[PDB]
């Protein structure tokens, strides 16, 4: 007899053991980045004679 | 002159260890830090 999730299974002659394992790990890496830059140059010159 | 720098390095790596119900609480990560109550109970049963 072999039981997996309330279901009766068969172990063949070549397989030693087939056991469901939980083994769960997930990683989630999010990146956010912004850069701003501004430049302004007003120049005015007047001459009268 | 106006200069601005933004950096939001937020990351995570949950360790949830039921074979099928692993994906739920771990993939709920997007914009949901706290896990769902019913999903947590389902994972506990699993």
């Amino acid at each position: 007899p072999h039981y997996i999730l309330n279901t009766r299974f068969r172990k063949p002659y070549n397989v030693e053991s087939y056991t469901p394992q939980t083994q769960g790990k997930y990683e989630f890496i999010l990146k956010e980045y912004e850069s701003y830059s501004d430049f302004e140059r007003n120049v005015t010159e007047k001459m009268a004679s | 002159a106006a200069s601005g720098t933004q950096n939001n390095v937020l990351r995570g790596e949950p360790f949830i260890r039921g074979a099928g119900f692993i994906s739920g609480l771990s993939y709920l990560e997007l914009d949901n830090p706290a896990g769902n109550k019913r999903r947590y109970s389902a994972w506990a049963e699993s």
